[PDB]
């Protein structure tokens, strides 16, 4: 009870269930390497590039 | 002193030669000894001279006196069983074994017709020390507190290690990369650069030499001694940095390695952790240990002593003046002088002729107005008259029988008639050359005339002066220890610099007066690195036999300032007792005497009073700060620093909206608010003005409720400290006016030595880099001028404060020992005698009267936990103890069923099994210190096979717990719970490390924090830290005035010293800076620990050029700092070390009654083993157990709590019931109250009848009502 | 040639930045407490 039903455990449980998609989010963007040729740009990322 | 094996005394006369002087003329005898070491001058290279030669003669005259003694102290006593008793005593164990050791190097040195056994040598100033037993009971009074401080050194070594194998496994191999000229090995710098590691495109600094490559073919970065590519040169170079001499070094270095980001969480982590905090339980157990004593001298008899002789002192002074005051009472002359004296007129006016004599010296300087020179030859003729008028006054007006019995007119005849002795020497054509200022220099003592305004710490100079006798039995024995460490490095170290280098070590071990100021300085701890990196050198170099030289300088450095904790301390502590006591019984003693004489406003209110609205401002101000925390100080045009600009309008929207409305209901704290807002809407000089918006967190301490308690505390603690801080102000100023008047006009020196003046240090010269006479470079030379020198007043006190510290001291005494004459640049070696005052105001300011600041806080916050007094039925300990046995929780230990799984259950919490794996991580950590820098392929392949053998172990020891507590009990003890952690990662090293060979650095940290492990077997020391972690938790505010004066000392010094520009070879530079938050915070560390703080302090000060990326009008690139950096820097070190010390002395006093626990009587270590042994019978808690049981169970204690040795037939029977217990059924009795039944027993033993008065102690001295005193009365 | 990033670095070292930090303080909130006194255990019945 006293660990599972307070406050602070259900703030900080939830707060977990924002970042768990901000990885996946990250799993399917490919868009963290921003390459300037100047076209040849390229986009990677963990699957596509 | 008898035989009892005896043989007749014709060979027993001997016994009666040994009398009174006999033991007295060979204590004589080894005096001349010490001195015959002590002129012995050590020479390089098998060389000498010709009173080496005739000691060496000596040396075997001296062996052969200690021989026949020690021969004629056997056979005074007689036979094999007499011979056998006088080595009995172990006093004469060294005794033998200086002196057979000593004939065995004249034999041996003259069979070679061995000078390293003439370094046993150096032992006989112990000899010494066994003849005066006088001081046995002094090296017994420091051995016996060493016993307590075992824990801690056991976890200082835990630390070391820990670090050194973390260090390894991140740090080994980098630094091996510097600058080269191209094609050569020359190594470039810039002038004032000590050479350091650089990468090729990496992170860490690219060479920018100009001309110059960055290749690996280096050493290391002080030629190969500080480093951390193995296992003794990666704990030489952590231990280095816990002693905090030169840390900023080694984390330096390593940002010019690998990279920026990463590395200060080692270096930064480390040190607080070995050293603020291993220095915080130093000053535990130590305060501790010299408290249960002073209990223990309370408790013979030695409280009247000086309570007896201090009152039978002060009746003897008194009784004297009820008839010497009859001797005299010869006109109304020599009375209108005594209503004179003792009015208001002459204390109120004899105190401005001493301010007309401090005036007067303190206005000296170099190149002083010739008539402020003449001027003080008047005022000296004058206030030498004045003076000698009010004592021809008080020598006749009053009596010379009252004068002589004074404490301090003793002081003035002397003064008066001293004054005088130079108004007839100078004024006879008998100037003396050099006693013409030193006269001058005895005038300086009448400004110690002024200590007797004081009258309110002569409770404690009083207290002083009655301990004279052990004082200087301290004093001693810490001036004995340095002669044999004096005498010891003269023999290591003599000779042995003759390096053909062109730069000067010139804190060697070459004279006795050097080697004795060499000893002192490691012991000030002030650069005592550059000291053992010469000794180091001096051998072969970083190789087998040169570095354990390096063992001289750490049983120097740890055992010689564990000599400063038993003395300092100790004296602080024993003295500052005494002098509070008297004090505080001449509290009853007065008050006793003067009884004897006297017989829409409602909405707003809600508005502002809800909760979320007060948490509301707070994340207003936690987020105003952190603006200026991220602003830039280099451009006022930043895109960011215009979208943190708008914040300045951003934020003043909401707190200009409170202002109005908390001004509705109302109409000292709350016109700041008002203030902060006032700043942030002008801002809407332009640049004085920034600075005063600083204090947006200073409204948060208008908001909590704890943060006014602390800041309260401090101001309470201010009113207290300030008798001393104004003492030593004074003292500081003394000592200040003597250095004006030796080191006056003498701190000049040109830019080559050659030139000795001014007007020939003119024109170029050369400078020959590396010695080479060969590559020379012009340079001009200048008459340079001291940075920190003594010159008036104002800089004579700016330079002490620097010593007081220990910062940068070295460059001041050879600045001064070097020092020549008038207006004239040094010679080396000139006056070697002036290293007597720079040891004589380290001795009284920066050991002893700091010391009594530290005892003095120490001492009255006892009083803080002395002013709540308690004088109930039951002792503290008692109440303290009886707490426990009310307020207690049973435990679990969840023991199994289904006989399958109780099979593993027995074998695994067995003994034989937490030896077995507590054997397994004693191994896994030597596996771990075997890594090391160019080693093998076949040990790189055993290396990773024992990575993954260790690592499947490791895991089978947690199938197997998992098995036995079937989960819910395997995670709730929490050493486990970080077993799952380590056992983890440890797997995720090995297949991150597998799959790049089958196709990062923090996954190999699991490897080395398995060794945590072993804090779940110390009870000892898992003690030691829960109770010192348990209270920097419980005071989370003192440690937030810390967090916020280093944020505002920070935002300052970024707005004021953020554009000086970066460059290399001076002390703002890439490493160290206030451009950024985070650059700035480090910097404040830096000086918090003090490293070159005073060396930081004049690289900011106006003179510095800007980097270009700010912007200036052209012409001005010298014009960035300001001369408000000493205001900066002496107030940032003196206000952050109180506060530390505030936040030191508060943990101590949690924990003063395990600090003071006289582990003996009884206490919680004892009450832990009947949880221990009730684990034993309830499984799981459920209240109560058996009848039966608690026949079994109470054999289970200790007879300190529970029954004897004995055969329990006779007690048990008649204590489990002759004593009292609460009656419950026949297979129940109740956890609590059977405790309570068995501690009272043990203490606080009630007859029949009290068992509600018990319950009135229980309930009078107790606090909330804790209503089970039904299951805990009978 | 260049590297920028205005979607998935500050995603991911987001999502790291956060996993990282809720998880520790998940893991501190119900390990129990400092002892604070000499009775207390980690571990004490409920
Ligand atoms: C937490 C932050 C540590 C991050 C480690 C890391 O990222 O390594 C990268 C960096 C860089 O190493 P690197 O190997 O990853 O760099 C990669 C570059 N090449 C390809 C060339 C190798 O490592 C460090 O320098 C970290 C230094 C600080 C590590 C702090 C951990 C120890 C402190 C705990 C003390 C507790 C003791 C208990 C008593
Ligand atoms: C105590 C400190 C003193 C021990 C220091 C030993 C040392 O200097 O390490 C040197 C040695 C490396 O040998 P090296 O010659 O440098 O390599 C040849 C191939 N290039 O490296 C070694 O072999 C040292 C291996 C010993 C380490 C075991 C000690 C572990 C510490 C924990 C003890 C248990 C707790
Ligand atoms: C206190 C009152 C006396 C202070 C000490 C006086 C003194 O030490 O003599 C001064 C002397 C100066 O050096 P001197 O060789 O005389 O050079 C010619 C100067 N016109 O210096 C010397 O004679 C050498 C000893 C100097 C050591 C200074 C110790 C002062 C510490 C004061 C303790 C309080
Ligand atoms: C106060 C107690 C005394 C501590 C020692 C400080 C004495 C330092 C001093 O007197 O400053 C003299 C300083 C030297 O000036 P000078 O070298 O000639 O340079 C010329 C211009 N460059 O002349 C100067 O220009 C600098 C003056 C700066 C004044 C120092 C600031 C002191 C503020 C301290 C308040 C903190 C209180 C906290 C107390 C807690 C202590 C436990
Ligand atoms: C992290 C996850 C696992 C760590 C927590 C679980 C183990 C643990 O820290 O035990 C705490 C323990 C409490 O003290 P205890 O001995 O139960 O009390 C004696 C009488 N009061 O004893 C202690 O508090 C030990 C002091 C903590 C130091 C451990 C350092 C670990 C660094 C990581
Ligand atoms: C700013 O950080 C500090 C450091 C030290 C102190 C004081 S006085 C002092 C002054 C100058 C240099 C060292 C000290 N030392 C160093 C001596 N010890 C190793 C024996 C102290 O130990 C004192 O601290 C204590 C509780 O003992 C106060 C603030
Ligand atoms: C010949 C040479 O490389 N010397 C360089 C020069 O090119 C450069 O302009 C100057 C400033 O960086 O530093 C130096
Ligand atoms: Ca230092
Ligand atoms: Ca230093």
């Amino acid at each position: 009870m006293s660990p599972t039903e307070a406050p602070k455990v259900r703030v900080t449980l939830f707060c977990i269930l924002v970042g768990i998609v901000l990885a996946m989010t990250a799993v399917v963007s490919d868009h963290w390497a921003v390459l300037s040729p100047h076209c040849e740009a390229a986009h990677f990322g963990l699957w596509r590039i | 002193f008898c035989l009892t094996l005896q043989n007749p005394l014709r060979k027993a006369c001997i016994s009666i030669v040994e009398w009174k002087p006999f033991e007295t003329i060979i204590l004589l005898t080894i005096f001349a000894n010490c001195v015959a070491l002590a002129v012995y001058l050590p020479m390089p290279e098998d060389d000498n001279n010709s009173l080496n030669l005739g000691l060496e003669k000596l040396e075997y005259f001296f062996l052969t006196v200690f021989s026949i003694e020690a021969a004629m102290k056997i056979i005074a006593y007689g036979f094999l069983f007499h011979q056998d008793a006088y080595l009995r005593s172990g006093w004469n164990v060294l005794d033998f074994i200086i002196v057979f050791l000593g004939v065995f190097t004249a034999i041996l040195e003259q069979v070679n017709v061995v000078k390293a056994l003439r370094a046993f040598r150096v032992l006989r100033p112990l000899r010494l020390v066994s003849g005066v037993p006088s001081l046995q009971v002094v090296l017994n009074s420091i051995f016996k507190a060493m016993l307590p401080l075992f824990h801690i050194a056991l976890l200082v070594l835990f630390m070391v290690i820990i670090y050194a194998i973390i260090g390894l496994e991140l740090f080994k191999g980098k630094m091996h990369k510097t600058c080269y000229y191209i094609g050569t090995d020359i190594v470039a710098t810039v002038e004032n650069e000590k050479p350091s590691p650089c990468a090729r495109t990496g992170s860490g600094r690219p060479c920018t030499i100009n001309g110059s490559e960055c290749r690996g073919g280096w050493p290391g970065p002080n030629h190969g001694i500080t480093h951390f590519d193995n296992f003794g040169f990666s704990m030489l170079t952590v231990y280095q940095c816990i002693t905090m001499e030169g840390w900023t070094d080694v984390l330096y270095w390593v940002n010019d390695a690998i990279g920026n980001e990463w590395p200060w969480i080692y270096f930064v982590t480390l040190i607080l952790l070995g050293s603020f905090f291993i220095l915080n339980l130093v000053l535990g157990v130590l305060s501790g240990e010299f408290t249960k004593e002073r209990e223990k001298a309370k408790s013979r008899g030695t409280f009247q002593k000086l309570r007896e002789k201090q009152q039978l002192e002060e009746d003897l002074r008194g009784y004297m003046s009820w008839i010497t005051q009859g001797e005299v009472m010869n006109r109304v002359f020599r009375w209108k002088c005594h209503d004179l004296v003792k009015s208001r007129v002459f204390y109120w006016l004899v105190i401005l002729i001493v301010a007309l004599n401090t005036l007067s010296i303190a206005s000296e300087h170099h190149n002083q107005p010739l008539w402020l020179t003449h001027l003080q030859d008047i005022a000296n003729r004058v206030l030498l008259s004045l003076f000698t008028i009010e004592m021809l006054l008080k020598m006749y007006g009053l009596g010379l029988r009252q004068y002589f019995m004074s404490i301090f007119n003793r002081f003035d005849c002397f003064v008066v008639c001293s004054g005088i002795l130079e108004l007839l020497l100078v004024e006879s054509g008998a100037m003396t050359p050099l006693g013409i200022s030193v006269l001058r220099c005895i005038r300086l003592l009448r400004l110690f005339k002024i200590t007797k305004y004081w009258t309110s710490l002569s409770n404690l100079v009083a207290s002083l002066l009655n301990s004279i006798r052990s004082i200087a039995s301290l004093l001693l024995l810490l001036f004995l220890f340095i002669i044999i460490f004096a005498l010891l490095g003269m023999q290591l170290f003599g000779g042995r610099y003759d390096f053909e280098d062109t730069e000067v070590r010139r804190s060697n071990f070459d004279n006795f007066p050097q080697a004795l100021i060499s000893v002192f300085q490691v012991l000030t701890g002030e650069d005592w690195n550059s000291v053992m990196y010469n000794g180091i050198m001096a051998y072969g170099g970083p190789s087998y036999p040169g570095v354990l030289v390096c063992i001289y300088f750490i049983i120097l450095f740890v055992c010689g300032n564990y000599i400063l904790l038993n003395v300092f301390l100790a004296i602080a502590v024993d003295n500052l007792a005494e002098a509070e006591s008297l004090t505080s019984a001449q509290k009853a003693k007065a008050e006793e005497r003067k009884r004897r004489k006297m017989s829409v406003r409602v909405l707003c209110h809600r508005i502002v009073n809800a909760t979320w609205f007060t948490n509301f401002i707070l994340l207003f101000i936690l987020l105003s700060s952190a603006a200026l925390a991220a602003e830039d100080p280099i451009r006022a045009e930043s895109v960011r620093n215009q979208i943190l600009g708008y914040f300045d309008i951003a934020f003043t929207s909401v707190f200009t909206v409170e202002i109005v409305l908390k001004m509705t209901t109302y109409g000292y704290f709350n016109i700041l608010d008002l203030l902060v807002v006032a700043v942030s809407l002008i801002s809407m000089v332009v640049k004085i003005l920034r600075v005063l918006r600083v204090l947006r967190p200073l409204r948060a301490i208008n908001r909590a409720k704890g943060l006014k308690h602390v800041v309260q505390c401090v101001f309470v603690a201010i009113r207290t400290i300030g008798n001393i801080v104004l003492v030593t102000t004074l003292l500081q100023f003394m000592f200040a006016c003597i250095g004006v008047q030796l080191f006056k006009g003498k701190f000049f020196s040109c830019n080559d030595l050659s030139k000795m003046t001014e007007e020939e240090c003119r024109g170029y010269y050369y400078v020959y880099k590396d010695g080479d006479p060969t590559q020379m470079e012009l340079r001009p030379r200048q008459w340079i001028h001291n940075d920190f020198h003594f010159d008036n007043v104002l800089s004579a006190m700016m330079s002490l404060f620097t010593v007081s510290t220990f910062e940068g001291w070295p460059q001041l005494l050879y600045r001064a020992i070097d020092s020549n004459e008038e207006d004239m640049g040094p010679v080396y070696n000139n006056r070697v005698e002036m290293a007597i005052f720079f040891i004589i105001y380290i001795i009284l300011i920066a050991f002893f009267m700091m010391n009594i600041f530290v005892g003095f806080v120490i001492v009255t916050f006892q009083e803080q936990g002395e002013t709540e007094y308690k004088n109930c039925e039951l002792d503290k300990n008692q109440r303290q103890c009886v707490q426990y046995a009310l307020k207690a929780r049973p435990l679990r230990c969840y023991i199994p069923k289904n006989p399958y799984q109780y099979q593993v259950w027995y074998v695994v919490t067995s003994s034989y099994f937490e030896y077995l794996m507590f054997a397994l991580i004693m191994l896994n950590t030597i596996c771990l210190g075997m890594q090391h820098y160019h080693q093998s392929e076949e040990m790189n392949h055993i290396s990773d096979i024992l990575n993954v053998a260790f690592t499947i172990i490791f895991t089978l020891e947690m199938i197997l717990k998992l098995l036995a507590f079937k989960a819910r009990g395997y995670f709730g003890d929490p050493w486990n719970v970080f077993d799952f952690l380590i056992v983890i990662g440890s797997i995720i090293d090995v297949i991150l490390s597998e799959i790049d060979t089958f196709l990062s650095a923090f996954f190999r940290l699991f490897r080395v924090m398995r060794l945590i492990k072993l804090l779940s077997r110390a009870e000892g020391v898992r003690t030691l830290l829960w109770t010192f972690i348990k209270s920097f938790q419980a005071l989370p505010y003192v440690a937030l005035l810390i967090v916020m004066l280093f944020f505002i000392y920070a935002v300052i010094g970024m707005q004021m010293f953020g554009k000086i520009a970066l460059v290399d070879g001076t002390q703002i530079n890439r490493n160290n800076n206030f451009q950024t938050f985070p650059q700035a915070v480090l910097l404040l560390f830096r000086c918090a620990t003090g490293e070159a703080w005073q060396e930081i302090l004049l690289a900011c000060s106006y003179g510095k050029l800007c980097d270009p990326e700010s912007d200036y009008a052209p012409g001005e690139e010298y014009t960035c700092g300001t001369n408000f950096a000493y205001y900066y820097f002496i107030s940032f070190y003196m206000l952050c070390a109180f506060l530390i010390i505030n936040l030191f002395v508060a943990v101590i006093m949690d924990n003063f009654d395990y600090l003071t626990r006289d582990w003996s009587i009884l206490g919680p270590h004892h009450l832990d083993e009947f949880k221990a042994i009730w684990a034993e019978y309830d499984p799981e808690a459920k209240g109560r157990i058996k009848h039966l049981d608690v026949v079994t169970l109470l054999r289970r204690i200790q007879p300190p709590l529970g029954f004897g040795k004995f055969c329990p037939h006779r007690v048990a029977c008649k204590r489990l019931v002759g004593m009292n217990m609460p009656l419950n059924s026949d297979g129940t009795v109740t956890f609590n109250a059977t405790l309570f039944a068995l501690v009272r027993t043990a203490l606080k033993i009630k007859t029949e009848g009290n068992f509600e008065q018990a319950n009135e102690e229980l309930r009078a001295i107790i606090k909330k009502i804790w209503k089970r005193t039904s299951m805990k009365l009978l | 040639i260049e590297y920028y990033y205005s979607w998935s670095f500050a995603c991911a070292c987001a999502a790291f930045v956060l996993l990282f930090l809720g998880g520790i303080s998940l893991l501190l909130f119900s390990l129990p407490r400092m002892p604070q006194n000499p009775w207390e255990s980690c571990m004490d019945a409920e």
